[PDB]
């Protein structure tokens, strides 16, 4: 069940889901697991907002523990796209996919909250078939390794060798640990 | 000798059964009327000025029978006029001016004596606006802002004994400030 909330407006009143209320002010929420269609519906939220203003920031909520790699991946390339600058979040929790577009928000504009936890570790895979097919694969996702290294380094300003050890294991960050790693830039504790 | 607020009651009485706080607005209202139109703006009191009435009450009670049964005792003009019949100006509907021109029908066209007359208005309510703005409307809200210079005083154009045609193109000037509307 969703709650219906009340618009007040001068033209008369309208009537609005709790998820709709707030995507007219620019805020999108991730929840659950990041599939393809999950992925495809925010993807239409952020231009969606783009057309309606540029120059207005947006604020993009994460809590989730994961997903397919692909699927998010169209969503990063959009974020950086747009013009306008995607401030994100980080509630409850951000896997190694939840953490990979916490990041890659606009700098400045990410925060973590001060109980909110990051988990970080290497792409997940596996096949079944001939030896040729198995390399092939193997190659793939080595390259995606390697390509979600990188960009992890440009947007946490680590070096690529640092990122290669700390994600060849599952490695917990707290939200103070985020904020002198590079991953965030501040926490919102209070309202001031 | 003008009537008292207590012997005009006791003539609405002889019509009128089960309202009392009703009788006393119109009796104190029209009374006070007399007394306006006696000194006008001549005595110590300068600028003496106005109270309408505004009469609430379910359908059937007799709201209209106060209106004609208390003409007959004042013996000053009277009328009575629908407000479903208006709409805002530039629209047929529209008829604004009719009201006075009815006033004058009874006074038989004296500007100074219609002046000194009471006008009544029924379906008030009819006006009320629904909030719904994206739209304009031509009667409900839009009819009140017309009246509302009408009551605080004015003076409309009148045509004269309703128009006879449109060569004459010449109206009747008659102040509204000292009328008094129900
Ligand atoms: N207070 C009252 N005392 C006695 N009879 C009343 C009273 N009010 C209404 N009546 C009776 O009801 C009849 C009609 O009353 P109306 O004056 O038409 O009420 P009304 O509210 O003016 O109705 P409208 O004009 O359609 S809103 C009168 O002729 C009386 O017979």
């Amino acid at each position: 069940l969703v709650p219906m909330v009340i618009e007040q407006t001068s033209r008369g009143e309208r009537s609005f889901d709790i998820y709709s209320r707030l995507l007219k002010e620019r805020v999108i929420f991730l929840t659950g697991q990041v599939e393809d269609h999950m992925a495809n519906l925010i993807v239409a939220q952020m231009l969606f907002l783009e057309a309606e203003n540029p120059e207005k920031d947006i604020y993009l909520y994460i809590n989730s523990p994961g997903g397919v790699i692909t699927a998010g991946m169209s969503i990063y390339d959009t974020m950086q796209f747009i013009k306008p600058d995607v401030s994100t979040i980080c509630m409850g929790q951000a896997a190694s996919m939840g953490a990979f577009l916490l990041t890659a928000g606009a700098k400045g504009k990410r925060f973590c909250l001060p109980n909110s936890r990051v988990m970080i570790h290497q792409p997940l895979g596996g096949y079944q078939g001939q030896a040729t097919d198995i390399e092939i694969h193997a190659r793939e996702i080595l390259k995606v390794k390697g390509r979600m290294n990188e960009l992890m380094a440009l947007h946490t300003g680590q070096s690529l060798e640092q990122i290669e050890r700390d994600t060849e294991r599952d490695r917990f960050l707290s939200a103070p640990e985020a904020v002198e790693y590079g991953l965030v830039d501040s926490i919102l504790t209070h309202r001031n | 000798a003008l009537p008292t607020p207590h012997e005009i009651r006791n003539h609405l009485d002889d019509y009128v059964i089960g309202q009392e706080q009703a009788k006393k607005v119109l009796a104190v209202a029209v009374y006070n009327h007399y007394k306006r139109l006696r000194n006008g703006d001549t005595s110590n009191g300068v600028e003496l000025g106005k109270s309408n009435i505004l009469l609430i009450g379910p359908t059937g009670s007799g709201k209209t029978l106060l209106a004609e049964t208390l003409a007959r005792l004042l013996d000053v003009p009277f009328t009575m006029a629908d407000a479903t019949t208006l709409t805002e100006a530039g629209y047929v509907g529209e008829d604004v001016e009719n009201i006075i021109q009815k006033l004058l029908q009874k006074s038989d066209y004296d500007v100074q004596k219609a002046q000194r007359g009471i006008v009544y208005i029924d379906q008030i309510d009819k006006i009320s606006r629904k909030s719904d703005s994206i739209t304009r409307d031509v009667s409900g809200e839009g009819v009140q802002q017309a009246l509302l210079k009408l009551i605080e005083g004015t003076v409309a154009a009148v045509p004269p004994q309703g128009g006879r045609k449109h060569p004459q193109q010449e109206f009747l000037q008659v102040d509204t400030s000292k009328i008094l509307f129900i």
